[PDB]
């Protein structure tokens, strides 16, 4: 249950591109950008939309569904870069994508950073 | 000789395309051009956030797709397709799109012309799938393909004038068939190709002229034929021997295979050790797999590529990996590397030869 | 379970912020604000600046200025030179205002982007290449007078004891002061006698700035002084950087905002570098001199750490170094500074750190 | 030679060296347009042993080249001697001020 807050964590943890929720994050980790796990760095605006995956978490050794919303609308955080593809599928199955930058509804499109938030039990 | 007004300095012939999406800094992606036989930087298209990239098929222009804001970060969006002149590299004409145009890493899929040259067909995502068709005489986005809904990416038809295919949710191919006007005329739907959850396929063919192949994630190729009336699907045949699959051989990468049609060999990154999630790992080896006899004739280091692409009439191959070009002679079996470009980009995933 | 949320401030208090300017040089349309914790080094949030933004603060702590250009189709189409007002907590978007075509586009000098004491204008550096100050009123949001009296001259240096007054370095070796009306007119100005020989002893442009009184060092390491504690502006100078020993190694000065004044102290800081010679003015430190102003001595030497680029504030006696990429803070309040901190990859292409005010 | 920072004309480059963005020493990339204004380097010739007068005219409207980056500084002097100065943006007055290479023109002793 500890390992499902984000916030409780050690920062050096959840800024590192192997922490369990990150497991299909292609972009810039917001928690390295002024942000935190679940909220935008000032400024920058949460995409209605995302990705979705499926991480495994080693610590309560349960699955969760884990959707990557982007905050949007500021250049390139350029920090906390991570590329990680489990159980990413290409564009045919549209929203297990990651190679689509999912700030593409939203009123600015421009890409800042990646958010890993927990939806629930896989 | 002047100061300003200059065209590119090698023969169109030389040319190659390296589109640098600059991810760090995404509002400044651009197209830098090179001279593959010497490695001379020769020019570059500017190309604002996530530009997209092909040159004519008759050689003389460059179109690129990309997307303005009035203040970059704020105001009004415009989804543009834009022609350059392929030898001044000087921009010519804005074409307006609907602001869904896709916004993604460059796989060729996601933007592309017909055989005939006279449409440019590209994927959009609202987040929901359409392909737009763009005439190029009439500078207009004349189509909103949205019969594509569930489908991803163009595969043109070279055997056609303005015919192609993307790959759906079904595990299929849907054909459209363009009119004149580039509305839609007629439409089909494959049986199905491939299982998505048991064996989902890279979206990047091994394109011949009336047919495609694909790789899959676990190492399986599958086939589109579309000589005939109607698409006829097959597979799979698996690029693994048995010493192959002990070792876990899987492939991975982006535009990750490659035809040479006139031999019938496809060439495709690989690497050992494949488990979930190791679908996007550069290249350990480029395996070359002889279509015909189902057989890999050669297998050789693939420093780090992720992206290739393949000229017939020269006999090349290039491979990319983010930020080199390597030059490969594929005239026999077992490729020879000519040499390598340092430093041609700093974050593209893309590179393709002028037409000849 | 869980919401992305947005709206938020930024985490850390205004005294423990600094605002790095990273012009991405290598891609300049995308240069930007990197906003940092110089207590921890920890990333705040940033501000996007186009292509070569500039950025300051608002005296009062509440706003960013930055000030940048835009085209329509960024390589091509109509030009738009702007100032934009951020809330700083917020790191958002508030208000633009419109510029003449004509706004200095180069390297991150602070006097390139300034503003009025009393900080009712924001003072900026026009070339078309014709130089003029350009004045923008904060209170109405729009640009208000072309100082073209400031033609031959370069850069702003406000002058802290007056509300509205600054002054600019001119090509005849003097200055040029300008008194703004409370409509952010010229009231009156008026020019120094000569200070510095522009041919024989060229001066650095950044102000080592004082209450009352600025001093500038020169390429060859004199130290040169403009008083304004009265309406007219006493020049005078040179004094020498070096003594004997330092002569045998040929010490001068070198980098971009590469001096700062302790004002409680009179204490100077440099950034030097040695075998000096045509052409080394850029260079990166080797190290920071420490001159007491009142005695015309150095008190101390440290290693520059390569630093280019400093800034100080005044209250937590505090230096910023910045070597293009890394930020160094030190503890000034004694003669011979310590180094706290080092922040890693702070910047790209930074030549400029500054603090929020306090 | 010519592609070198050290190369005796770049004395007072700082900029990308056109000669390696798809142009020459004088000579812009294709569609990349030439500013009519400059700073104005000193440089010293080896071969020689002259100085001569070289226009930095840069080219302008593409996005940065990024190569062949140089910040070479002889007898560069600051914004007070405007057209000795290297700081600057020398695109400012095109019609797009984008910089993209610099050239390096030789004017004369
Ligand atoms: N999911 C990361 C990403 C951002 C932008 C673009 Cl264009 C593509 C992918
Ligand atoms: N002379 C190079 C240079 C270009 C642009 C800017 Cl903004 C500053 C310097």
């Amino acid at each position: 249950h500890i390992s499902l807050n984000p916030d409780l964590a050690n920062e050096d943890e959840v800024n590192s591109c192997d922490y369990w929720r990150h497991c299909a994050v292609d972009g810039f980790l917001c928690s390295c950008c002024g942000g935190t796990t679940t909220t935008c760095p000032p400024g920058s605006t949460p995409s209605p939309i995302s990705w979705i995956g499926t991480c495994h978490n080693p610590h309560d050794g349960k699955d969760y569904l884990i959707s990557y919303h982007d905050c949007c609308g500021k250049t390139a955080c350029g920090r906390c870069q991570c590329n990680t593809q489990t159980r990413e599928r290409p564009g045919y199955e549209f929203f297990l994508h990651n190679d689509v930058n999912w700030c593409m509804a939203n009123e600015n499109s421009t890409f800042h950073c990646t958010t890993s938030v927990l939806v629930g039990l896989a | 000789v002047l100061t300003g007004g200059h065209s590119v300095s090698a023969p169109q012939e030389n040319r190659i395309y390296v589109m640098d999406s600059v991810f760090m800094h995404l509002t400044e992606s651009r197209v830098h051009v090179y001279d593959y036989t010497n490695g001379k930087f020769l020019g570059m298209v500017p190309t604002a956030f996530n530009g997209h990239v092909q040159v004519s098929n008759d050689g003389k222009k460059i179109y690129t797709m990309t997307t303005y804001h009035e203040r970059i970060t704020r105001g009004k969006r415009s989804d543009v397709v834009e022609v350059w002149d392929a030898d001044k590299l000087t921009f010519e004409k804005e074409i307006s799109l609907p602001p869904k145009r896709v916004q993604g890493l460059n796989y060729d899929g996601l933007f592309r012309q017909t055989t005939d040259g006279k449409f440019i067909v590209l994927q959009n995502a609202s987040p929901a799938t359409s392909i737009g068709i763009v005439d190029v005489a009439k500078g207009d986005y004349v189509e909103d393909v949205t019969a594509a809904a569930g489908c991803w990416s163009v595969i043109p038809q070279p055997n056609r004038p303005r015919s192609f295919m993307t790959i759906c949710g079904d595990g299929g191919l849907l054909t459209i068939n363009l009119g004149e006007d580039g509305k839609v005329a007629s439409q089909s739907r494959s049986k199905q190709m491939f299982s998505v959850k048991d064996d989902p396929i890279f979206i990047a063919p091994a394109l011949d002229k009336d047919k495609a192949h694909f790789v899959s994630y676990y190492g399986n190729v599958y086939s589109a034929d579309f000589s005939g009336d109607e698409v006829k699907v097959d597979g799979p045949w698996s690029l693994l021997n048995d010493e192959d699959k002990a070792k876990n051989w899987v492939p991975g990468g982006y535009n990750l295979v490659g035809l040479h049609r006139a031999s019938g060999r496809m060439y495709v990154f690989m690497h050992p050790d494949g488990k979930e999630g190791t679908h996007k790992f550069p290249a350990a080896e480029i395996w070359v797999m002889d279509t015909k006899t189902k057989q890999r004739v050669a297998r050789i280091p693939g420093r780090d590529a992720l992206s290739m692409t393949i000229d017939q009439q020269r006999n090349l191959m290039l491979t990319l990996d983010g930020g080199n070009v390597n030059v490969y002679d594929i005239s026999q079996p077992e490729p020879k590397l000519l040499r390598t470009i340092e430093g041609a980009a700093e974050a593209s995933l893309q590179v393709q030869f002028h037409p000849v």
